[PDB]
C-alpha cells in the first residue's frame, strides 16, 4: 500500500501524523476539505471548555474521551478522515497534538500549492 | 512547527463553520451523559497524578507556594518541592502507601511550619511537630517556619558565656561557648550520645541555680535512631527531671526519609524560639550523618545526579543552612544564643569522609571519640 | 477489575479502569499456572500501578485479568502455624495439608509507636552460659550471629528456640530469607530430629514456625519473606503476649533482595551499589522487632559481611540496629568447645553495670580480661616455653584454661545424637559459678 | 536559521537546512559558531565566544565554509587565539593563507621513516629517550613537574640550532597553550622574545577564559599552522600543552550537546579526538617534500596515575613517552625524568651518532643502578662492585641534571656523557659533578666540539684526542 | 490567550503514529478492503538492531514465549510493554527488517530432552550441530522449570567421585550439591570438569544401572574449535556414551548464550527426574552472565552494579537451584552442578563471582600462583 | 515578548524579601531559566517578574 | 563479547584450508583484567603475554614465562622431553619469584 508522496519531509510524532493525514487526504482530493475541518477544531477549543478538557485533563477516563469525540462527530462534518483522526487521537489521549498537527499540515499544503 | 506558526492559529481561519455549530449543539448533551465517570475538575485544589517512592506528582494546585505544607485528604502532610508547569512535585511527610492516584491534595497556605513556644517544652514530637508522647496536643504554642534563614553578620556577637557540659574532658580541654557549634564526631558506640546526654542533664542541674536568663533549654533531635532508644532516653530525661527543660524531636528509623530530613529543621525552629526571645538553647542533632542519608534517599528518588559517595551536591548546604542558625545574637536582638551539637558517626575512624569533612568545615570545633580509647575503658574517649 | 499492561521481568504493570489499589496491596493474577501474587509498588499515573511479582512472570499475557484483594499480602498467623513451613504469601510448602489459621494478618505494618514501647531494657536469659555472661541478649533486641558452616550454628539456633520456649514460654519464627533449599531442608529435618518441630497429631507441641523464601524465588519474594516471619512473630507478641524469637537467616540477603527490587523498579542506586532506601528498608523491618507492653520480639539475625569490610553500607546499616553480636569461631570449635561462641569477639550493648548490675558486669569483665590476658601471651608460651614465665602468669593460664573450658555446655537438642543430657543454666548460677 | 534556545555556550538553531557538519556559522550578534550535531529538528551549534549576546529567535547565517585558520609564514612571530585571530596587538596577519583545521593525516605512502634527530637540548632526553623528526613524544607527568620546561627548552634550542644549520633544515616551532592562564602565556611570549625564539615560534593561545569550543579547536588550529611547514618541505615542531585540558573542553561541549557520557564523563570519541590530531605529525616522503612535523603532547596526571582515560589514550597514540615524576623532582633530579619508564619507539634510529655509542652505555648502567639502590637503602650489606654500580649511577644521575632555560647543544652533551661514562668523573665528589661539568665543557678546547658537530660521530682519531683533553682539566673536589 | 494549554502536546506512546496509521488509512474509500494489520497473533518489526527487535502488535504473546520472524529466525518475547514487544533474536538480526512479520509460536522455550540426547552436540536451543540427523528418542520440555521445593529434596549423602585426588580428598563432593569451580584464566577449571566427566564414564561401567551418572557439559561463550577438541577427547575417551554437549559458542547470539545453561539443565533434569543421576557443568557461567547483561542493556532495563540487571542474581539462583538430590518418593534422583566462574586476577569480590559464591554450596578455588609451582590441579 | 538577555537581572514582585533572579539560559518557548539570589520559598506560579 | 566473538570465530582452520592468526592485543594500563583483553583471552590457542617488568630488566622479548600459556603444552602433543623441560623451567622461574621477595 503506497500513498502519495509528501511535498516536504518533516520531523516526528506530531508532524509525522500530519504527513500521513495529508497522504490520506490527497488520496481522495480532500486536501482542502480536511484543512478547514482542522481549523474548525482549533476554533472549537477556543470556545468550549469541556472539549479542551478532553485534551489537557489526565483524569478524564479514556473510555469517556473516546466516546465524546465519537458521539459528536456523527451525522454532520465527518469527512471520514477527520472523523477517524480525532477518534484515533482520543484513543491515545493525543488530542493536544491537534494544534501542531494543524501547523505542519499547512506546511505540506503551502508547499503543495507551490 | 514554529511558534511564529502556532501564534497565527489564535486568529480564526476556518472560512466555514458547518461543524462548529454541529457539535456545539451536541457537545453538552454528550458530556452530560458521562457525569458518573467525571471526577470533579480541579484548579486550586490538587489531584494526585502519580505517587511512588515517597514523592507524589500533583495536578493542579494553581496557587501553591514553593516549599509549602500541602495536606492529602487522608491527613498526610506534604511539601511542595518543585512547582512545574504541568504538575507539582510534593514530598510526603509520611508513608506513601496511603496516597492513591486521584486523591485530593489541599493547599494550606503556609510554608512548612512547626509549633514553637513555651508549650512544646517537655514534649516528645515527631519530625513535623505532632506529639507522640500521648499526652494530648501542643498547647500554649504558636506556628513558625522551619526553613528560616540564619542571622547575618551584624546580628551576631562573639561567644563569651561558657556553657558548661558537665564532662571533665570537655569542660577542661574542649570548652564550649554558648553560641558555639561543636561537632561530636566518632565511630559507632564511642560515647557520642553520652556526652550530649550529660550536657542536657547538666543544664537541668544548672537551671535551678541561675536567675531565669542564664537558663539553657535543651532540644534533642533524634534522627534515624531506634524508637526504643528514644523511649529509654525520654525515660532517663524524665526521671532526672531534665524533661522540664527539654524538647525531644524524633524521626526514628521506621519513619519516612522526608521526616528524617526535616526533623533537625523542626528542632532548630523550636530552639530558635529560645534564641530569639533572649534565652539560651542547646540543640543536639544526633546522627546528622543519618539526616544526610535520608536526604540522599530523597534526592536519588527524585533522580537528581549523585555526586561524591552518592550525595546530591547540596548535602553541604543541607547541613550548613542547618548549623548556621546556631548563633549568639547581639544585644539589639535580645542577646540569646543557640549552641549546637551535631553528631556524626564515622566509619572505622575515617575522618576524611564526605559528610564528616562537610560538618567539620561548618562547626567551630570537634570532639573526636576514639575506639582505641573507648575499648581501653578511657571514657569519654576524647582524642 | 484490572488487567496486565506491561511485563518486564519480575516487574508487572497492571492497569485499573476503576480505582487503583493502594501501594503495598496484594493483587492476584486471575488465570495462570500457579498462584501469581503481585505487590503494588507505585502508582505510575494514567491508571497504571507498578507491581513486583512474588513468583515467576513467564507465561503472562498483556490483558490478563488481575483481582485486587483490597489489602497487602495476608498470611495465616497463630498457634496453627507452629511446625509448619510457609512461603512469603502464606501457602504451606511443607506438604502437610492446609495451615490452621487463627487469623489472617497483613504483613505490612507500622512499627509499635512511642507510647507502646518499653523503656526497661532488660536481659533475655537464654540458658547458655557464654551467651548469658559475656554477651547478654536484650529482651526485644537484635542479635547478630557471625557463624557459618561447621561451627554449630544450627544447634545454637535450635537451642535458643528450645530454651526460650522452655523458660519463657514464647514461640519462635525462623525466617529463611533467601536460603538455599538444601540448607533449608537440612534445617527442617534437623528440627524434626531434635524435637522442636513435630509432625502429625503432635504438631501443636512444636516451638517453631518456619517461613521460607528460597533463593530461586524472585527478588520480590525474597524481599518480603522477612515481613511474613515478622507478622507470625507479631501475632505471638500482640495477641498471645509472649517473648517471641525471630531468626532472620542472613539479614544481608534481605538487604540484597530489597536492593534487587529497588534496581528493578528503576531507582538510582546509592552508595556502593545499594538501594537509595537502604536505611529505611532495613529499619522498616528492624523497628517492628521491639518490646511492646504486651510482649517482645527478640531477633537473632545472621550477618554476612560482604568483602570482609565492616564499613560496607549494608553491615554498617545493620550494626546500627544490633544490640549484641555472638561471633561463632572455628578456632573455638577446634578446641572441642561447644557452643563455639568466641568469648572475646562477641559484644553486647547490655554489658554495662546500669542494666545488669555491678556484680554481673564485674564478673563478665573479669572473665573477659582473664581470657584476654591468656590470649596475648600464647606467642610467649609457644616461643619461649610453657613453664618459662612466672607462676602468676601460669596462674592466669590455668584459670583461663579452665574458664575457656567452662564456657562449653551440653545442649538439650544435641542429646539425641550425643547422649550427654543438655543442661539449662540460670543467670545467677552462672554469675556465682564464674 | 532561528535560535530556538541558547545557554551554556550551545545554541539550538531551527532551520539552516543546507548546513554542513562542522561548518562555521555566524550569529547576528557577530559571534561565530560551529554546527556540530545536525539533527532532524534543530542544529546544535557550539558558540565561539560568550553566549550572553545570543537570544531566542536570533538569526543564524551559515558562512558556507568549514572551520579554517590562516596558515603561512606570516603567522611566525605572532600570538593568535584558538582560531587564527592574533591577540598580541600587532594588526592583521600579513602574508598568510586560510586552510582547514581538520585535515586528513598523510597515509602510508606519503611518509618515510623517522631518521633525522630532533635535538631538544635536554640531555636527559637527548641521551636516553631521543626524538626524531616526525616523531610524536608524550610529555606526561604530575601537576608541577618540569613538563612545560622540557617543551620550552625544545623550542629555545631550535633557535640555537637554526642559526647554525642551513635554511632547509630549520625547525619552526608552534606552542599551543590550551586552558592556561593568559598571564602564564604572557610570561612565555616574554621569554621567547628575550631569547629570540619568537622569530621562529607561533603561539596559539586558547586560555581558560576562552569558550570551550575555542580550546577544543586550538590544537587543530596549531596543527594546521604547523602543517604548513610540513607540507612545504620545511620542519615543524608542535607542542600541545595540556591535551588533558583540551579533552575537558571537549567533554564540556559533548555533555552540553547532550551526547551520552562514557568513562569519567568523557565522550566515546575522545580517543579519535587525539588520534586524529597526533597522526598529523609525520615525516613526509621525499616526493611530498621531505617535510616533517614533530609533536609534543602534554598530559597531566593526578597522582602519578597514568591509568586514567585520557592518559592511556595518548600513551597508546604517541611513539615515545617522557614520564616526569614528582618524587624525582624533589630529590634534585631536574628534569625529573623517570628513566625506567620513559620510552622512545624510534630509539637508536634517529639519535646523534656521537651519542648513540655513548648513551648506550649510559642506559645500560642506569638500569643497573635502579635495583641495587632499592636494596642498599635498607642498609644490609654492600659488595665492592654493587658498591661500584650505585656509586657510578650517582655520577650519571647528577650528570643528567640541568638548569632551567639553558639547552646544551648536542656536542657538549655528548662530551659530558663521554667524560661520565669513560671514567673521567670517578673520584669526583657527587655534590659538584653538576659543578665539575662546566669545567669539562669550558676547559676542554672549543674546537673539539666542532669536529664532533661536523663528523656527528666520535671517530677513532677523536676519542684518542678528546680523552687526552679530558685529562688537562681542573676538576673540583677531586 | 485561552488556547495556551494546548501549545505543546504530551504523549504516552513513542509509537503513536503506529496507532494513528491503522485507523487513518483504512478510512479511505479504496482501503476498507483486505488491508488491516493483524495484531493479535502477529506483529510488525518496528525497530531492529543489535539483536533486539521492537515488535508492534502481538497482543496475546506471553512473557518469555518463543516467537518466529517471517525470515525463519526465531526469537523470545522478553519485554512485553504497553505498545510493543521487545524480542530477543536467536540468530543474526541482519535478515530482519522493519515491517517484517512476527508470528507467535504459542510455546515458551522448549528443548528436546530424553535418552536420545546422549552423545549429541546441540546448540543453545537444543538443535544438533554435529550433523548426525535430528534428535530421535526425545520429547520437548520447558527450559524455565521451577526448582524442587523443600520436601522434594533429601539430604546429600552419596559421594560423586571426580577422579581428582585434591577434590575427592579435600573438597568432597556429593550427588546433588553445587560446587563452584572458580579461578583465573588457564588455571585448570575445565580440566577439573573434564576429569570429572571422564571419571564418571569410568565408574559407570562397574556400578549397576541405577547408580550410573550421566554428564552434561554446557559450553557458553567458548570457540567452536575448543568445543570440537572437547568432543574429540570425549569420543576418544568413550565419554560420549553418557555425555550431552550443549554448545552456544562465541559467534552465537547473546540470547542463545543466555539460554544454553537453562537448556542444558533441562536436558539433565530428565536424568534427575526419572530416578537416575546427573552431572551438569556450566562452563563459564561468567560468559552467560555477560550475554544476559548484553540483552538487558539492549532492552534498556535499568542497570545496576558493573552494568548488570537487578535479576542477575535471580538468573543464576533460578538456574542453579535445579541441581538437587530428590527424595525417595520422587525416584531419589539427583543433579550435581559445577558452575565455572572466571575471576580477574583472583578476586572473589567481583559481582557475579560473589553471586555464585552465595548460591553454591562449596567452591573449588584454583589459584594461578599454585599453577606454576607444579601443583596441578592448582587447588587453593 | 522580548526576552531578557542571558546574565540579566530580574526582580520578582510581591516576594517577602527582595528576590533577584539572574537569567542563565533561554529555554526555548519564550521561557528563560533563572538562578535565584535568595530563597524561592513563597514563589507562586504566576508571579510577576520584572526585567531590569 | 559478541562483536569480538563474531570476528574471532571466522579465523579458523576449516576442512578447506587454514588460517594461522597472530593478533596483538593491547591491554589498557598493563591491566589484563580489562574486559577487552579478558574477552579475547578465551579465543586464543596460545596467549603470549608480554610484561612491563620483564621489559624493564632488558629481557627482550619480554614474554612473561609463567603467564604465557598454550594449548600445545600437553605432553601427548609436543612430547615429554619438551613438556618436562618447559614445566621445569616454569617451576624454577616460579620459586625464584617466591624467593625474590626475600632477596630484595
Ligand atoms: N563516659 C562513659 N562511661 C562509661 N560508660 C560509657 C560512657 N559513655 C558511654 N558508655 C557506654 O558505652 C555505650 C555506648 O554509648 P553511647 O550510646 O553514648 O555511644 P554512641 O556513640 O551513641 O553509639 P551509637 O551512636 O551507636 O548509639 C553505652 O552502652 C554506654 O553505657
Ligand atoms: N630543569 C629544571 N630545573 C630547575 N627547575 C625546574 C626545571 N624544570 C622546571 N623547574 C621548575 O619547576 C616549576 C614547574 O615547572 P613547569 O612550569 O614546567 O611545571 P609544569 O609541569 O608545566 O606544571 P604546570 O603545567 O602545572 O605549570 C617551575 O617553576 C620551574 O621553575
Ligand atoms: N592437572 C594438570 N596437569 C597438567 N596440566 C594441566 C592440568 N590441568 C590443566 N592443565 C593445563 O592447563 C591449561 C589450561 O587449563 P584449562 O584450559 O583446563 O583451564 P581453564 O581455566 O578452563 O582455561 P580457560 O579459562 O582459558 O579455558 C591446559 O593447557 C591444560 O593442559
Ligand atoms: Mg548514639
Ligand atoms: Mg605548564
Ligand atoms: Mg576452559
Amino acid at each position: 500500500l503506497k500513498l502519495p508522496t509528501a511535498p516536504l519531509q518533516l520531523s516526528g510524532t506530531s508532524a509525522q501524523i500530519a504527513t500521513l493525514l495529508w497522504q490520506v487526504a490527497a488520496k481522495e482530493n480532500q486536501l482542502d476539505k480536511v484543512q478547514d475541518e482542522l481549523y474548525q477544531f482549533i476554533e472549537l477549543f477556543k470556545q468550549h471548555s469541556e472539549l479542551r478538557r478532553l485534551a489537557t485533563d489526565p483524569f478524564v477516563p479514556t473510555l469517556v474521551r473516546t466516546k465524546i469525540i465519537s458521539s459528536v462527530l456523527k451525522d454532520s462534518g465527518a469527512s471520514e478522515i477527520t472523523k477517524k483522526l480525532f477518534e484515533a487521537l482520543a484513543d491515545e489521549g493525543a488530542l493536544s497534538a491537534l494544534l501542531e498537527v494543524t501547523v505542519n499540515y499547512e506546511e505540506l499544503m503551502l508547499a503543495h500549492k507551490k | 512547527a514554529d511558534a511564529k506558526a502556532l501564534d497565527e492559529l489564535r486568529k480564526p481561519k476556518f472560512s466555514s463553520k458547518y461543524l462548529i455549530q454541529h457539535v456545539s449543539q451536541k457537545l453538552i448533551p454528550a458530556v452530560k451523559e458521562w457525569e458518573k465517570s467525571y471526577q470533579p475538575p480541579v484548579i486550586h485544589l490538587g489531584r494526585v497524578l502519580s505517587v511512588g517512592d515517597g514523592i507524589a506528582r500533583v495536578y493542579g494546585l494553581k496557587s501553591v507556594q514553593a516549599g509549602e505544607l500541602v495536606c492529602f485528604d487522608s491527613g498526610v502532610k506534604g511539601m511542595a518541592l518543585n512547582l512545574q508547569a504541568d504538575h507539582v512535585g510534593v514530598v510526603v511527610f509520611g508513608n506513601d502507601s496511603v496516597i492513591h492516584q486521584g486523591d485530593l491534595v489541599y493547599r494550606t497556605g503556609q510554608i512548612v511550619n512547626v509549633p514553637i513556644g513555651p508549650g512544646t517544652l517537655g514534649r516528645v514530637t515527631d519530625g513535623l511537630g505532632q506529639p507522640i508522647d500521648g499526652k494530648g496536643p501542643l498547647t500554649n504554642v504558636r506556628s513558625s517556619l522551619v526553613e528560616v534563614k540564619a542571622p547575618g553578620i551584624i546580628a551576631r556577637q562573639s561567644v563569651r558565656e561558657p556553657l558548661f557540659t558537665g564532662v571533665k574532658a570537655v569542660d577542661a580541654l574542649v570548652p564550649i561557648g554558648r553560641g558555639q557549634r561543636e561537632l561530636i564526631i566518632g565511630d559507632r558506640q564511642t560515647g557520642k550520645t553520652a556526652v550530649a546526654i550529660d550536657a542536657i542533664i547538666h543544664q537541668k542541674n544548672c537551671n535551678e541555680q541561675v536567675p531565669k536568663a542564664q537558663r539553657v533549654y535543651c532540644v534533642y533531635v533524634a534522627v534515624g535512631q531506634k524508637r526504643s532508644t528514644v523511649a529509654q532516653l525520654v525515660k532517663l530525661f524524665t526521671q532526672t527531671g531534665a524533661m522540664r527543660y527539654t524538647i525531644m524531636v524524633s524521626a526514628t528509623a521506621s519513619d519516612a526519609a522526608p521526616l528524617q530530613f526535616l526533623a533537625p529543621y523542626s528542632g532548630c525552629a523550636m530552639a530558635e524560639y529560645f534564641r530569639d526571645t533572649g534565652k539560651h538553647g542547646l540543640i543536639i542533632y544526633d546522627d546528622l550523618s543519618k539526616q544526610s542519608v535520608a536526604y540522599r534517599q530523597m534526592s536519588l528518588l527524585l533522580r537528581r545526579p549523585p555526586g561524591r559517595e552518592a550525595f546530591p551536591g547540596d548535602v553541604f548546604y543541607l547541613h550548613s543552612r542547618l548549623l548556621e542558625r546556631a548563633a549568639k545574637l547581639s544585644k539589639e536582638l535580645g542577646g540569646g544564643s543557640l549552641t549546637a551539637f551535631p553528631v556524626i558517626e564515622t566509619q572505622a575512624g575515617d575522618v576524611s569522609a564526605y559528610i564528616a569533612t562537610n560538618v567539620i568545615s561548618i562547626t567551630d570545633g570537634q570532639i573526636f571519640l576514639e575506639t582505641e580509647l573507648f575499648y581501653k575503658g578511657i571514657r569519654p574517649a576524647l582524642n | 477489575a484490572g488487567y496486565v499492561s506491561q511485563v518486564i521481568g519480575p516487574v508487572v504493570d497492571v492497569r485499573f479502569d476503576g480505582e487503583l489499589p493502594s501501594i503495598l496491596s496484594s493483587l492476584e493474577v486471575e488465570g495462570h499456572s500457579v498462584r501469581l501474587v503481585l505487590e503494588v509498588a507505585q502508582h505510575m499515573g494514567d491508571n497504571t500501578v507498578r507491581c513486583i511479582a512474588m513468583d515467576s512472570t513467564d507465561g503472562l499475557v498483556r490483558g490478563q485479568k488481575v483481582v485486587d484483594t483490597g489489602s497487602p499480602i495476608k498470611v495465616p498467623v497463630g498457634r496453627g502455624t507452629l511446625g509448619r513451613i510457609m512461603n512469603v504469601i502464606g501457602e504451606p510448602v511443607d506438604e502437610q495439608g492446609p495451615i490452621d489459621a487463627a487469623d489472617i494478618w497483613s504483613i505490612h505494618r507500622e512499627a509499635p509507636e512511642f507510647t507502646e514501647q518499653s523503656t526497661e531494657q532488660e536481659i533475655l536469659v537464654t540458658g547458655i552460659k557464654v551467651v548469658d555472661l559475656l554477651a547478654p541478649y536484650q529482651r526485644g533486641g537484635k542479635i547478630g550471629l557471625f557463624g557459618g558452616a561447621g561451627v554449630g550454628k544450627t544447634v545454637l539456633i535450635m537451642e535458643l528456640i528450645n530454651n526460650v520456649a522452655k523458660a519463657h514460654g514464647g514461640f519462635s519464627v525462623f525466617a529463611g530469607v533467601g536460603e538455599r533449599t538444601r540448607e533449608g531442608n537440612d534445617l527442617y529435618r534437623e528440627m524434626i530430629e531434635s524435637g522442636v518441630i513435630k509432625l502429625g497429631a503432635e504438631r501443636g507441641n512444636s516451638k517453631c514456625t518456619l517461613v521460607y523464601g528460597q533463593m530461586n524465588e524472585p527478588p520480590g519474594a525474597r524481599a518480603r519473606v522477612a515481613l511474613t516471619g515478622l507478622t507470625v512473630a507479631e501475632y505471638f507478641r500482640d495477641i498471645e503476649g509472649q517473648d517471641v524469637l525471630l531468626f532472620v537467616d542472613n539479614i544481608f540477603r534481605f538487604t540484597q533482595a530489597n536492593s534487587e527490587v529497588s534496581a528493578l523498579l528503576g531507582r538510582i542506586p546509592s552508595a556502593v551499589g545499594y538501594q537509595p532506601t537502604l536505611a529505611t528498608d532495613l529499619g522498616g523491618l528492624q523497628e517492628r522487632i521491639t518490646t511492646t507492653t504486651k510482649g517482645s520480639i527478640t531477633s537473632v539475625q545472621a550477618v554476612y559481611v560482604p568483602a570482609d569490610d565492616l564499613t560496607d553500607p549494608a553491615p554498617a546499616t545493620t550494626f546500627a540496629h544490633l544490640d549484641a553480636t555472638t561471633v561463632l569461631s572455628r578456632s573455638i570449635a577446634e578446641l572441642g568447645i561447644y557452643p563455639a561462641v568466641d568469648p572475646l569477639d562477641s559484644t553486647s550493648r547490655m554489658l554495662n553495670p546500669n542494666v545488669i548490675g555491678a556484680e554481673h558486669y564485674n564478673v563478665a569483665r573479669g572473665v573477659q580480661k582473664v581470657l584476654q590476658d591468656y590470649k596475648n601471651l600464647q606467642d610467649i608460651i609457644a616461643i619461649l616455653g610453657m613453664d618459662e614465665l612466672s607462676e602468676e602468669d601460669k596462674l592466669t593460664v590455668a584459670r583461663a584454661r579452665k574458664i575457656q573450658r567452662f564456657l562449653s555446655q551440653p545442649f538439650q537438642v544435641a542429646e539425641v545424637f550425643t547422649g550427654t543430657p543438655g543442661k539449662y543454666v540460670d543467670l545467677a548460677d552462672t554469675i556465682s559459678g564464674f | 536559521g532561528r535560535v530556538l534556545s541558547v545557554g551554556d555556550g550551545i545554541a539550538r538553531v531551527y532551520g539552516l537546512k543546507s548546513v554542513q557538519a562542522g561548518e562555521l556559522v555566524c550569529f547576528d550578534s557577530g559571534v561565530k559558531g560551529m554546527a556540530l550535531n545536525l539533527q532532524a529538528d534543530h542544529v546544535g551549534v557550539v558558540v565561539f565566544g560568550n553566549d550572553s549576546v545570543i537570544h531566542q529567535g536570533d538569526l543564524v547565517y551559515r558562512t558556507g565554509q568549514i572551520v579554517n585558520v590562516p596558515i603561512g609564514p606570516g603567522t611566525l612571530g605572532r600570538v593568535t587565539d584558538g582560531l587564527g585571530q592574533p591577540i598580541d596587538g600587532k594588526g592583521p596577519l600579513t602574508n598568510v593563507r586560510s586552510s582547514l583545521v581538520e585535515v586528513k593525516a598523510p597515509g602510508i605512502i606519503a611518509r618515510q621513516s623517522v631518521r633525522e634527530p630532533l635535538f631538544t637540548g635536554v640531555k636527559a632526553v637527548d641521551a636516553l629517550v631521543p626524538i626524531g623528526r616526525g616523531q610524536r613524544e608524550l610529555i606526561i607527568g604530575d601537576r608541577q613537574t618540569g613538563k612545560t620546561a622540557v617543551a620550552i627548552d625544545a623550542i629555545i634550542h631550535q633557535k640555537n640550532c637554526n642559526e647554525q644549520v642551513p635554511k632547509a633544515q630549520r625547525v619552526y616551532c608552534v606552542y599551543v597553550a590550551v586552558g592556561q592562564k593568559r598571564s602564564t602565556v604572557a610570561q612565555l611570549v616574554k621569554l621567547f622574545t628575550q631569547t629570540g625564539a619568537m622569530r621562529y615560534t607561533i603561539m596559539v593561545s586558547a586560555t581558560a577564559s576562552d569558550a570551550a569550543p575555542l580550546q577544543f579547536l586550538a590544537p587543530y588550529s596549531g596543527c594546521a599552522m604547523a602543517e604548513y611547514f610540513r607540507d612545504t618541505g620545511k620542519h615543524g615542531l608542535i607542542i600541545y600543552d595540556d591535551l588533558s585540558k583540551q579533552s575537558v573542553a571537549y567533554r564540556q561541549m559533548s555533555l552540553l550537546l547532550r551526547r551520552p557520557p562514557g568513562r569519567e564523563a568523557f565522550p566515546g570519541d575522545v580517543f579519535y579526538l587525539h588520534s586524529r590530531l597526533l597522526e598529523r605529525a609525520a615525516k613526509l616522503s621525499k616526493e611530498l617534500g621531505g617535510g616533517s612535523l614533530t609533536a609534543f603532547p602534554v598530559i597531566e596526571t593526578q597522582a602519578g596515575d597514568v591509568s586514567a582515560y585520557i592518559a592511556t589514550n595518548v600513551i597508546s597514540i604517541t611513539d615515545g613517552q617522557i614520564f616526569l615524576e614528582t618524587e624525582l623532582f624533589y630529590k634534585g633530579i631536574r628534569p625529573a625524568l623517570n628513566v625506567g619508564l620513559s620510552v622512545s619507539r624510534v630509539g637508536s634510529a634517529a639519535q646523534f651518532p656521537g651519542m648513540k655509542q655513548v648513551a648506550g652505555t649510559l642506559k645500560l648502567e642506569l638500569a643497573q643502578y635502579r635495583e641495587v639502590a632499592a636494596f642498599a637503602q635498607f642498609g644490609s650489606d654492600l659488595d665492592a662492585a654493587t658498591q661500584y654500580v650505585l656509586e657510578r649511577g650517582a655520577r650519571l644521575t647528577e650528570m643528567l641534571k640541568q638548569k632551567q632555560f639553558a639547552p646544551i647543544p648536542i656536542e657538549r652533551q655528548t662530551v659530558a656523557v663521554y667524560a661520565a661514562t669513560k671514567g673521567f668523573l670517578d673520584k669526583v665528589r657527587v655534590q659538584d659533578i653538576v659543578a665539575a661539568e662546566e669545567a669539562v665543557i669550558s676547559q676542554v678546547n672549543p674546537a673539539v666540539f666542532k669536529i664532533l658537530k661536523a663528523n656527528g660521530k666520535i671517530t677513532p682519531a677523536l676519542d684518542a684526542h678528546l680523552k687526552a683533553e679530558l685529562r688537562k682539566v681542573k676538576l673540583p673536589g677531586a
